[PDB]
């Protein structure tokens, strides 16, 4: 309830106020990414995790349960990918990447070669449902 | 502004240190380091040696902690042919790494310690590190440059005593640190030369690449040993210090803690050591015993095979990283399916971090340059290989 | 500053072929004064040394050859007017300088 | 190795 | 978050003309594009919420005297966020100049540094591209295959001239490379 | 400003060092590049022996303009630098 | 903050009061038995797997072990030795030429592992500092002869790492 | 052989890793 006394990393400061730097960042990015084509892949998951955000960043004042039902880094984490999110829109904007040749090809190699079990393999834990939900929004 | 040389020849700051200064007044502006004085053409010599021939370069690339790149490199090799290590094995190289990273701590701390003007710690460190290179000197023949890890399994078994004698010391290593730490870490001189000096955020050391130590000290929790654990590291409890402000005081308090935490990593490994064999069973890839050499003929077959041609290693290239002491120690190994290797970057951590100096130093008085040298941990092994 | 884009034809070649050679007279009278060359050399003996270069590297027709030629000669120059390189160097470098060919190569050794 | 080609494919 | 994630992302959220080659494997899930593209590619990949590679490990080059395109440049990449590893590859021959991530990664100057000295690529847009390992003067790029392993020069003391001076190479034993290659490979 | 006499005589004088140019040939009005038959090189390079002469600094966007001599010996006359 | 912590912690400032906490450990440390060795007379502790000056071994009728085989030149990784070989006058082959650079070598002891037959071993001497550059090219002979001064010592250690090797 | 180096039976005795306090001085 109180407010956050210390980020734990050096560089990055306590937002006395984040659910109303997110709000705004969310509300921007859902307005800008309006220029990238429909039928574009960067859209359609770049306009459903930053309405989910957003309609959590609606629902709950206080941080602390902001954290936990995102549960993806602290709101201070939060607030500078938005505003990463809004220059990349801003860059795809202007570089205009989105035609897809008509002499495209990729070569697509799958290879299955098994790693032994002591080798260092990066292990995370199971993502938040958000990250699968754009997925099967983007395969569909 | 003038522009001034430290070029220190002697070993009482790294020795090949050469920095060009542009100090203003007595506030240095901009720290140029120049590289390559002992840059000795590593990384060519490899693709010319055998995948065994090339193992003893990489002792010599960080000269301070030398399991740690032997470790990487015969991981990466064991990634490359997917060979699988017995258990033993792999609890003694953690013993080894552990052991290593003991070793390369004690050695940073003091010779950072001399630097800024205490010289008692170094001899009381210098004592340890002795002890603990004893133990270097019996499972192998070099009390430095041990040729111990090896792409199979590891070199070969224990002496007798070994267990016992690294339980003594371990008996007595928290009292060692304690009096390291009783003469450094209450001084107000110490706090006064360390204390918001060097301090680097988190986005900062993200974008420079920083990694272990100088990642940690700024609040990021990024240890290699817990993020993608290597050997049995999943199977023993250690904790992650993570700093708050990240100065050369924060990089200190979290180098003692990575330090006992090495010691409680070391206690482990003793009490839960199995038996069994120590190298991989297939012996296309491992040397045959001495006895069996000379009584078996596919085994000299396999003997003269091995250490003529050694193993060929699939066409394929990957990255393996592993946690060195300095922070993160990657080799890029690059096969075309013949016995020699066609590339081997190795990244040092040390390059990333010597290269993070120019703003590290920047607006800081001249003599709070060698502390911020000295607490990066650098040794120019591996800076030019 | 930064390394400029690859060229894209043969004029842009040659500008900067000729902005090289200006910066590089211009860095002339440094040369003098850091390395003592005052009673060696007149002050256009070297000028005409790095004409002599470009003129001699003047066969080449392929702009991005041309343009790491130019590259490869302003880092030589940089390195030069810093305190890199000893003395002796540039003038070892830097200086203007009977029966058969084959007889005497026959005469030296059979490696011709 | 399954080194299909993707192609435009309309 | 993971190898078989990371892949089904980028393979749907990232324009198609940038990649023209995605391999997927527990080696490593690399990504090959053209060198016009690279910082275009860089950039989306630190700036993404779902991709956000912060860390640039480091910068090699590998060199195949066989192909058009002689050099290969690896951008071995790191997220911290989500615990991945992404590596991009390009490929240059000794003339052309590709783009620099100076601009995005600060860490990559020396590393562009050093490859450039070890292969000879250039970088545009480099704040200073200068030789970082060899010694001054140093004339050749010893990491490509065709350079001798020990060099064309020598140094040696020379009295005379009272400096430390340049020679032509001239071993007293040569290196002896031994062929252990099998036919029955 | 300076008089047209010792003008002329200096760029009259350092053009005859190229162990090519005529002597015969050289005058207040004798284009480099055009009438001697020079190049470009040599174009930059009068230019460059111009400012060899002495301490003023021709810009590069003054040099490949007008490679003619009569031009080039008015532009030195009107050089305050000079004397 | 409290008075009583504020003038226990300005004591502190004033009295040095974390300064003779060191001075006595340092003390302490003073009146302490000495941990130097006399270098000369005594000797720090070693391993019987230690890689010292190389010796070439002989069998105990008199025969140098050594078979030409050349799998110790091909294993080193500095390339420091160099075999020359051709059959001797009992049809036997052995070596004509074995000679080691010391100023090469990395005393990695692959050499020894290699070695079918037990001939090159690294004794346990380390003491063999010379003067001159051409007395650490090691011939044949010099080998020889240190196997032949170390024989006793070296057979010792080969039967300590015979249950390891 | 089956002689081989490890931990006694029973484990090794547990040995302190954390600093130890020293209230040394009257203050
Ligand atoms: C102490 C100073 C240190 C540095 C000194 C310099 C060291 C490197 C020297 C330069 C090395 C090079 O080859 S860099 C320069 C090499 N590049 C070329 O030669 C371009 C091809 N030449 C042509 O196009 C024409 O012949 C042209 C000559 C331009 C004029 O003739 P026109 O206009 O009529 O056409
Ligand atoms: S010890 Fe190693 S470097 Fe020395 S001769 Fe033997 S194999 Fe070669
Ligand atoms: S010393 Fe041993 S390995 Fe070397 S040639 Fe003689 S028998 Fe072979």
């Amino acid at each position: 309830a109180k407010v956050k006394q210390t980020t734990g990393i050096v560089g990055l400061d306590v937002v006395p106020n984040a659910r109303a730097v997110l709000i705004d960042l969310y509300s921007k990015t859902l307005k800008e990414i309006q220029a990238v084509p429909e039928d574009e892949g960067y859209r359609k998951a770049v306009e459903s995790f930053t309405r989910q955000r957003l309609n959590v960043c609606k629902e709950e004042e206080d941080w602390e349960m902001i954290e936990k039902r995102l549960g993806c880094g602290q709101v201070e984490e939060l607030i500078e990918e938005a505003r990463d999110e809004l220059t990349l829109i801003g860059k795809m904007i202007e570089w205009d990447p989105w035609g897809v040749p008509d002499d495209y090809e990729c070569e697509v190699i799958e290879n299955d070669a098994p790693i032994p079990k002591h080798v260092p393999q990066h292990r995370p834990g199971p993502l938040p449902e958000q990250f699968y939900k754009t997925l099967e929004g983007l395969i569909a | 502004n003038f522009t001034l040389n430290f070029g220190p020849q002697h070993p009482a700051a790294h020795g090949v240190l050469r920095l060009v200064l542009e100090m203003n007044g007595e506030v240095v502006e901009r720290a140029e380091p120049h590289i390559g004085l002992l840059h000795r053409g590593t990384e060519k010599l490899i693709e010319y040696k055998t995948y065994l021939q090339a193992l003893p370069y990489f002792d010599r690339l960080d000269y301070v902690s030398m399991m740690a790149q032997e470790h990487a490199y015969s991981l990466a090799v064991e990634k490359l042919l997917n060979c699988e290590v017995p258990l033993r094995a792999q609890y003694i190289r953690v013993l080894f790494c552990e052991i290593t990273r003991i070793l390369n701590h004690l050695l940073a701390l003091t010779t950072h310690a001399m630097d800024v003007g205490a010289l008692t710690p170094f001899l009381w460190a210098f004592e340890e590190r002795e002890k603990l290179l004893e133990f270097y000197e019996r499972v192998s023949g070099a009390r430095m440059h041990a040729s111990f890890i090896r792409p199979g399994g590891v070199a070969q078994d224990l002496p007798l005593g070994l267990c016992r004698d690294i339980d003594s010391f371990t008996q007595q290593f928290a009292s060692r640190i304690d009096e390291l730490e009783e003469m450094l870490t209450g001084n107000r001189i110490w706090k006064q030369r360390l204390v918001d000096i060097g301090t680097v955020t988190a986005q900062q050391a993200k974008d420079w690449g920083f990694s272990g130590v100088m990642l940690r000290g700024s609040g990021v929790c990024w240890d290699l040993r817990r993020a993608a654990p290597y050997d049995v590291y999943d199977q023993l409890d250690f904790d992650v210090p993570v700093g708050t402000r990240g100065d050369c005081y924060d990089r200190y308090c979290i180098r003692i803690e990575e330090m006992r935490q090495s010691l409680r990593i070391i206690v482990q490994c003793l009490n839960q050591m199995p038996s069994g064999m120590i190298k991989a069973d297939d012996r296309k890839l491992c040397p045959p015993s001495r006895c069996r050499m000379k009584l078996s003929m596919e085994s000299l077959i396999h003997h003269f095979e091995l250490y003529t041609e050694g193993f060929s290693v699939p066409a394929s290239s990957t990255y393996t990283a592993v946690e060195a002491p300095k922070g993160e120690f990657g080799v890029f190994l690059v096969s075309n399916g013949s016995n020699r290797p066609y590339r081997c970057k190795i990244r040092a951590p040390g390059f990333a971090h010597s290269q993070g100096l120019d703003f590290m130093s920047k607006h800081h008085m001249l003599a709070d340059v060698v502390t911020i040298i000295g607490t990066q941990d650098i040794v120019f092994g591996e800076v030019d290989r | 500053i930064g390394v400029p884009p690859n060229s894209a034809n043969l004029t842009e070649a040659r500008r900067r072929v000729f902005d090289f050679f200006r910066a590089a007279c211009r860095s002339i009278p440094t040369i003098m004064d850091i390395y003592n060359l005052q009673d060696v050399v007149a002050p256009s003996q070297l000028r005409y040394a790095i004409s002599a270069q470009i003129r001699n590297n003047a066969h080449i027709t392929d702009p991005k050859v041309i343009d790491l030629l130019i590259f490869k000669g302003m880092e030589e120059l940089t390195d030069i007017v810093d305190h890199a390189k000893q003395r002796h160097h540039i003038i070892g470098q830097y200086v203007v300088g009977g029966k058969t060919d084959f007889l005497k190569n026959f005469y030296t050794s059979n490696y011709f | 190795i399954r080194r299909y080609v993707l192609t435009k494919d309309n | 978050m993971d190898n078989q994630f990371i892949f089904k992302y980028s393979w749907e959220t990232l324009p198609k003309k940038w990649v023209k080659k995605m391999e997927r494997s527990e080696h490593g899930n690399r990504f090959d594009t053209n060198t016009d593209y690279l910082f275009q590619l860089l950039c989306f990949l630190k700036l993404h919420t779902y991709t956000r590679v912060q860390v640039l490990i480091d910068i090699c080059g590998v060199d195949y005297p066989s192909r058009k395109r002689r050099f290969e440049v690896v951008y071995n990449l790191l997220s911290t966020r989500y615990n991945s590893r992404i590596r991009v590859q390009t490929s240059a021959d000794e003339v052309t100049r590709i783009s620099s991530v100076v601009s995005l990664f600060p860490s990559a100057g020396w590393w562009e540094r050093e490859v450039w000295d070890m292969f000879g690529v250039s970088f545009i847009n480099h704040p200073d591209l200068r030789r970082i390992l060899t010694d001054y003067g140093f004339e050749g790029h010893p990491l490509r295959k065709d350079f001798p392993l020990s060099g064309y020069v020598q140094v040696r003391y020379d009295d005379p001239e009272k400096r430390v001076v340049s020679e032509p190479i001239e071993m007293t034993q040569e290196f002896r490379y031994f062929d252990f290659a099998s036919p029955w490979e | 400003f300076l008089d047209k006499s010792e003008v002329t005589d200096r760029v009259l004088s350092v053009v005859k060092n190229f162990q090519k140019v005529d002597p015969s040939k050289v005058t207040p009005k004798a284009n480099f590049q055009n009438d001697l038959g020079l190049d470009s090189l040599d174009s930059v390079e009068v230019v460059m022996a111009l400012e060899e002469e002495f301490g003023f600094e021709i810009p590069d966007n003054e040099a490949d303009k007008i490679q003619s001599i009569d031009l080039a010996v008015d532009f030195i006359a009107s050089h305050p630098q000079a004397k | 903050k409290d008075w009583n912590t504020v003038f226990e912690r300005s004591i502190n400032t004033l009295f040095l009061t974390e300064m003779v906490r060191g001075l006595s450990l340092t003390l302490k440390y003073f009146f302490d038995p000495k941990v130097t060795i006399n270098y000369p007379f005594e000797k720090g502790p070693l391993s019987p797997r230690f890689r010292g000056e190389h010796a070439l071994r002989r069998y105990p009728t008199g025969e140098e072990r050594c078979i030409a085989c050349k799998l110790c030149e091909a294993v080193c990784p500095a390339q420091a030795i160099t075999i020359e070989a051709e059959e001797r006058e009992d049809g036997s082959r052995r070596t004509t030429r074995y000679d080691i650079d010391m100023t090469k070598c990395i005393y990695c002891g692959f050499c020894q592992e290699a070695c079918p037959v037990d001939a090159i071993v690294e004794g346990p001497n380390f003491e063999f500092a010379t003067e001159t550059h051409e007395e650490l090219l090691y011939d044949k002979e010099k080998l020889l002869e240190n196997g032949d001064r170390w024989e006793t010592e070296i057979a010792e250690n080969l039967r300590s790492e015979s249950l390891y090797r | 052989p089956l002689l081989q180096d490890g931990p006694p039976p029973g484990g090794f005795a547990p040995v302190r890793y954390a600093r130890r306090i020293s209230n040394t001085g009257p203050s």
